[PDB]
């Protein structure tokens, strides 16, 4: 929320609030509820991306059949970029609501992140609570609770990571998409991707 | 971590974590990494002696596997991968439905989880149902729970050295 | 819930109450006894159609005639499928069929005076209706556990018929369904009762 | 600086049936503010029995398609040439229905006044209830306002069906299943 | 129907007509809507 709070801050930016443009001045501290809760689902989003993108680029598939006649090898034949195309609408369609169903279930609780809840923290049982539901409480985030063993202070400096590598990670799936679509934008991509 | 099963005199007698991985796990991860390792080795051990059985001659099922295909035990083919395959599509099928249903009422049947504050890898639903080991001391109990983890890992190694003599037959001794 | 006090909570569940959506709760007592009714109802009509199902699929049928007039023989129907058997019953033997379950149904509901949506609901209790249930006394030899242990048996077997009645009138006409391979009868899975 | 703004239209003065007791008043949702001009329990009164007979149609148009009443004549799998297809003297009968529960359960009560000239008589309350739920007052609120909220919902489905069937001339699922 | 994002690209680049020369105020106004005979017709609701 407020801009000073959040964690943000780090040694490559000095240890200071990065703003150069200003845009936390110009917001009612309701604003930057939701732009650290929308910094963290960009990174998030992210860096799954990208492992993702270096899979495919690599060329690693899953053994086959991802649908009837269709194998995995098949349709990312032609990279990783024509790899969605290439995917079934069926399987596309139920990976869009899956993700529908997440992203409904962690607005709908109740602190919310923009009315007094902490931006980032996304609800670990997204599916529980919900009257005339049915899900097996297995928790979104970290469900073998490997964040048992960590301390306040570990996971503090852990969020502070999750913050860079996040931001990382935007800038590389970036300049992977730009490579791809601008031959040379990018010198450090292969004819892989 | 020191607390739980499994350690024996053959590692130093101490907890075996080169990598470190139970330092990274809180009393759930531990209570998850015990379940996976006692399903694990008990699924290591009933392919391995299945495997075993089948490839060293001895009985084999008496009758047919299915009337209208006409596929015999026999003609299966007695080694583990090809028989597999061999095996109708169905009945593969309905072994899987079945361990997916015994693995959905093991989840769901058991009121304390695992994961949620149960005992790890335990089975009320199904083990000795008429009670062949049930009035042996508890001392007895958790050293033969030791012996079932060690053997159970050196399945583990049994099975997949079977896998990777199918697969790299040049990498295993024997076989 | 409104359902502890009430008796079938199973074994395979576990020993809680098996409401996920919570249906018990919504409603009256008045409402959960309607339900009980029912389950047992539904339990009772189960158990006596998949008997009725596995005598129609093994063909043993009563020796003699359905209706002297008109030319329907048991060892005709037989030949049918098991749902149309009852299509090939007669409309008046169907019709009195109905009546007689219609009769003992009005019967239930008007001779058994506290009644199940009521105060001391009693809500599968059919005797009362005398000669009905168990006319030759056969449960008069059980105490109180043994008792209770049937009826948790009844409602379990009912539950399992139940399931199973519609799975094999299910199986063939949707096939895939039950994993099973076994041929299971043809026609339909609804018939309409007249 | 409006004083009293509508909860779902904040530019606006709040409708009479915001403040108001009938169940999803607080929405407040009246632009055209007909509450003021129509009386809010005859309208309760509709809007419960066009949520219901809505609740009734959508399944059953979305159904129809997939299942046949066994042996019934005339079926078509849209609803549209079905009502066309399907014998007059049923769907005269279907009618004879309906009008019979109507007029019986309103007897002598069929005007704006005569209709809740009983304080007691409560909108779109007429009674039916064999399994008794409202005796658990507890969630009667709860089971007022998701049967409203369905009736909307079946309001606007059932209106979508049937003209996505006009446009497309198949029916739903098949219109649905061709878009994907 | 091409659904964009899944069975369709979500945005297709327009077509780049590149620069050339100016078009005349007469070609450009006897097709007009409102300085045009056929095009005030054309401008009527179809309907
Ligand atoms: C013909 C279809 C149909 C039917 C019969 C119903 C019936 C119902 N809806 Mg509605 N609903 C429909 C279509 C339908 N809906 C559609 C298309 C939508 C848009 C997504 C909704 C969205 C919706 C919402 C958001 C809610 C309802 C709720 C309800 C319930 C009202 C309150 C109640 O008594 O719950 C008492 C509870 C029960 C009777 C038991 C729980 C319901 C079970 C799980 C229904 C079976 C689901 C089925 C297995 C498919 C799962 C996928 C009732 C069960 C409310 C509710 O309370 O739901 C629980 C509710 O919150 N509905
Ligand atoms: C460290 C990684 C890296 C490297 C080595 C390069 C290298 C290159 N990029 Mg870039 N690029 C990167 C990351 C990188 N890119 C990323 C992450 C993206 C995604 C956003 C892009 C997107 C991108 C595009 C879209 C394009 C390039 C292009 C280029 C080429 C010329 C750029 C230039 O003139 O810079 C000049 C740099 C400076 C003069 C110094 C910068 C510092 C000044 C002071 C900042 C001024 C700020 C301004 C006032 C606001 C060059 C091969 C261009 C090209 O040739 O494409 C074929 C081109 O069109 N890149
Ligand atoms: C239509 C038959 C029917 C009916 C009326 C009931 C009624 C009941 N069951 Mg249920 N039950 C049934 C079939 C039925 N059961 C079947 C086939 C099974 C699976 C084998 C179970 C397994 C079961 C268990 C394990 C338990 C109950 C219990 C109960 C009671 C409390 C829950 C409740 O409020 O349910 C009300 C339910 C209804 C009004 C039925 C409506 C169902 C929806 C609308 C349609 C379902 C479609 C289906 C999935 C296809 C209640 C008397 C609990 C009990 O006895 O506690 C003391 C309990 O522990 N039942
Ligand atoms: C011949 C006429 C007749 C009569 C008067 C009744 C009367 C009754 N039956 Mg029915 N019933 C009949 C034939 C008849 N039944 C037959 C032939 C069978 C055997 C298949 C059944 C099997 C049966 C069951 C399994 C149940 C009833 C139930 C009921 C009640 C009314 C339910 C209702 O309104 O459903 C309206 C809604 C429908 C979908 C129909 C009531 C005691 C229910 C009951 O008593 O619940 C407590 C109940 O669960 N009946
Ligand atoms: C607005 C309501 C509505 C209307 C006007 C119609 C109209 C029609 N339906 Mg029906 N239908 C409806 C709802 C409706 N349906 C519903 C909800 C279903 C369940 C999915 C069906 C399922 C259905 C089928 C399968 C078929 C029709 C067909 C027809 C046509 C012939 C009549 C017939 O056979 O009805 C049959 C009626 C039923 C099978 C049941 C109707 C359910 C009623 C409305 C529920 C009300 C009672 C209530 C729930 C009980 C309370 C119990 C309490 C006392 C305890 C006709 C166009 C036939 C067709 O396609 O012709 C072209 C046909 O074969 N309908
Ligand atoms: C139900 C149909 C449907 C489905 C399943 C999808 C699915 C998708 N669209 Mg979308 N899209 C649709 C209709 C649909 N679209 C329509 C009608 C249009 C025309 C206005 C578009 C225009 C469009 C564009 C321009 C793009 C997509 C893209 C996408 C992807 C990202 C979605 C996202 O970020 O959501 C975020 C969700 C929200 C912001 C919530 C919106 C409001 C909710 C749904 C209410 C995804 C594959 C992107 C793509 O190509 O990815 C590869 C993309 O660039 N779509
Ligand atoms: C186009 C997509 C845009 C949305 C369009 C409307 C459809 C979705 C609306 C569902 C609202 C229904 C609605 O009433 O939800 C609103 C409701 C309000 O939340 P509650 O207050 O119940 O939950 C917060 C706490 O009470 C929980 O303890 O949310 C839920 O109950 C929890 C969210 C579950 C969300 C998971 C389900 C997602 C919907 C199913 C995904 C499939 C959609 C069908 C396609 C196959
Ligand atoms: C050199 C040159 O010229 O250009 C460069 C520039 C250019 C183009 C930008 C390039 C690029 C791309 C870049 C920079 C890509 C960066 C990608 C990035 C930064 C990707 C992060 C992923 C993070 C994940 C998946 C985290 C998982 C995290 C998990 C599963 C966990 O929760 C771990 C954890 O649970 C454990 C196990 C237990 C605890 O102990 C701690 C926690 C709870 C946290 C290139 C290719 O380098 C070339
Ligand atoms: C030099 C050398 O060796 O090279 C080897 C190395 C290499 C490559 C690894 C090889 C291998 C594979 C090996 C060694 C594989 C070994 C596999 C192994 C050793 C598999 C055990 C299974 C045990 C089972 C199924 C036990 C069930 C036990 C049951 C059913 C019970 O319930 C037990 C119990 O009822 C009792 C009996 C008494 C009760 O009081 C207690 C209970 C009720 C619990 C090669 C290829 O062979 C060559
Ligand atoms: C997995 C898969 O794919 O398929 C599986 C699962 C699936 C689909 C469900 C299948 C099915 C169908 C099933 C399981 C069907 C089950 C049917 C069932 C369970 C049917 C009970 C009838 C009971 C009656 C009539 C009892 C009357 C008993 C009466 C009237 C008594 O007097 C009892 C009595 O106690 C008293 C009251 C007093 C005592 O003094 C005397 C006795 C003891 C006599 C399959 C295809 O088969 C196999
Ligand atoms: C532990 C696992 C398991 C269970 C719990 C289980 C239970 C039941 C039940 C009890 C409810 C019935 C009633 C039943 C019936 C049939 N089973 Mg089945 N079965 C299991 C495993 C296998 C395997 C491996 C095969 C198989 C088959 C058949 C055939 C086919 C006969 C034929 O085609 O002549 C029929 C009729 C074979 C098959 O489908 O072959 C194409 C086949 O290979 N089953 N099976």
């Amino acid at each position: 929320a407020f801009v000073d709070s959040i964690e943000g801050v780090g040694e490559e930016t000095g240890n200071k609030i990065w703003d150069p443009l200003g845009i936390s001045d110009a917001v009612s501290d309701e604003a930057v509820m939701w732009f650290r809760h929308s910094e963290l689902k960009h990174g998030r989003v992210a860096m799954l991306a990208t492992v993702g993108y270096m899979i495919g680029a690599a060329g690693i598939t899953f053994p086959g059949e991802i649908a009837k006649g269709v194998t995995f090898a098949s349709v990312g034949a032609s990279g990783p970029y024509a790899a969605w195309d290439a995917t079934p609408t069926a399987g596309k369609l139920q990976i869009l609501t899956i993700i529908l169903a997440l992203e409904w279930a962690a607005e709908t609780k109740k602190p919310h992140y923009m009315r007094g809840g902490v931006p980032g923290k996304i609800d670990q049982l997204p599916f529980e609570g919900i009257p005339g539901l049915w899900a097996p409480k297995i928790k979104f985030w970290d469900p073998l609770n490997f964040m048992g063993a960590l301390t306040e202070e570990q996971k503090a400096r852990k969020r502070k990571s999750e913050l860079k590598n996040g931001r990382l990670a935007m800038i590389g799936i970036i300049s992977f998409l730009t490579g791809h679509n601008i031959p040379g934008s990018v010198p450090a991509l292969d004819s892989h991707f | 971590v020191a607390d739980m099963e499994g350690v024996g005199p053959e590692t130093g007698n101490k907890v075996f974590d080169p990598l470190g991985l139970a330092k990274i796990a809180s009393p759930e991860t531990l209570a998850w990494y015990r379940a996976a390792e006692l399903k694990h080795s008990r699924v290591a051990m009933a392919a391995v002696t299945g495997w075993a059985w089948v490839s060293s001659g001895g009985p084999l099922f008496p009758g047919y596997l299915s009337i209208d295909q006409g596929i015999t035990f026999e003609s299966l083919g007695r080694d583990g991968y090809a028989a597999w395959a061999a095996v109708p599509e169905a009945g593969k099928f309905q072994i899987l439905g079945t361990i997916g249903i015994l693995e959905l009422l093991q989840e769901g049947s058991v009121k304390p989880h695992y994961m949620a504050g149960g005992t790890p890898g335990k089975v009320p639903l199904l083990w000795d149902p008429l009670g062949f080991t049930t009035k042996l001391s508890a001392d007895t109990l958790a050293t033969k729970r030791t012996s079932e983890l060690k053997n159970g890992r050196l399945a583990m190694i049994g099975v997949m050295s079977l896998v990777s003599a199918h697969f790299i037959p040049g990498s295993v001794p024997l076989l | 819930s409104a359902a502890d006090g009430m008796e079938g909570i199973s074994h395979e569940t576990g020993m809680k109450t098996w409401d996920p959506l919570g249906l018990a709760d919504l409603g009256s007592p008045a409402t959960l006894a309607f339900f009980r009714h029912a389950e047992l109802k539904h339990c009772r009509v189960a158990m006596a159609a998949f008997v009725g199902w596995l005598v129609a699929v093994s063909g043993v049928h009563f020796p003699g005639l359905c209706s002297f007039s008109e030319g329907v023989s048991f060892e005709d129907i037989s030949k049918l499928t098991p749902l149309e058997q009852w299509a090939a019953v007669p409309a008046l033997g169907k019709a009195q069929i109905l009546l007689a379950i219609g009769i003992i149904e009005h019967n239930s509901e008007w001779k058994i005076k506290p009644h199940y949506m009521a105060a001391g609901g009693k809500p599968g209790d059919l005797k009362g209706l005398k000669s009905f249930w168990d006319p030759a006394g056969l449960t008069s030899k059980m105490s109180a556990a043994k008792l209770e242990r049937q009826r948790l048996s009844e409602l379990k077997n009912g539950r399992a018929a139940m399931i199973g009645i519609i799975s094999v009138l299910i199986a063939h006409n949707v096939p895939g369904s039950i994993p099973l391979p076994i041929n299971f009868p043809a026609g339909p899975s609804l018939i309409l009762p007249f | 600086a409006i004083a009293k703004p509508s909860n779902a239209v904040p530019f606006l003065t709040a409708p009479p049936c915001q403040s108001s007791k009938l169940a999803g008043a607080e929405t407040g949702f009246d632009p055209l503010y007909l509450s003021e001009f129509i009386d809010l329990k005859w309208a309760r009164e509709a809007e419960l029995k066009h949520g219901r007979i809505c609740m009734l149609a959508a399944p059953g148009y979305f159904f129809q398609e997939f299942f046949q009443l066994p042996g019934f004549p005339g079926y078509s799998p849209n609803g549209i040439e079905a009502v066309s297809s399907v014998s007059p003297e049923a769907l005269a009968q279907i009618v004879i229905f309906m009008s019979v529960i109507e007029y019986n359960s309103n007897l002598n009560k069929w005007t704006m006044d005569t209709m809740f000239a009983d304080p007691k008589r409560e909108p779109g309350n007429l009674g039916f209830d064999p399994l008794k739920f409202g005796e658990n007052k507890n969630t009667r609120a709860r089971l007022e306002m998701a049967e409203l909220k369905n009736g909307r919902l079946a309001m606007l489905a059932f209106s979508g069906m049937v003209h996505q069937t006009f446009v497309t001339g198949k029916p739903v699922w098949a219109s649905l299943q061709d878009i994907f | 129907m091409t659904i964009p994002g899944v069975n369709a690209p979500g945005l297709v680049p327009a077509t780049k007509k590149s620069v050339g020369p100016k078009p005349e105020w007469d070609s450009f106004r006897d097709t007009s809507h409102f300085w045009s005979s056929e095009g005030i017709m054309n401008s009527v609701p179809k309907v």
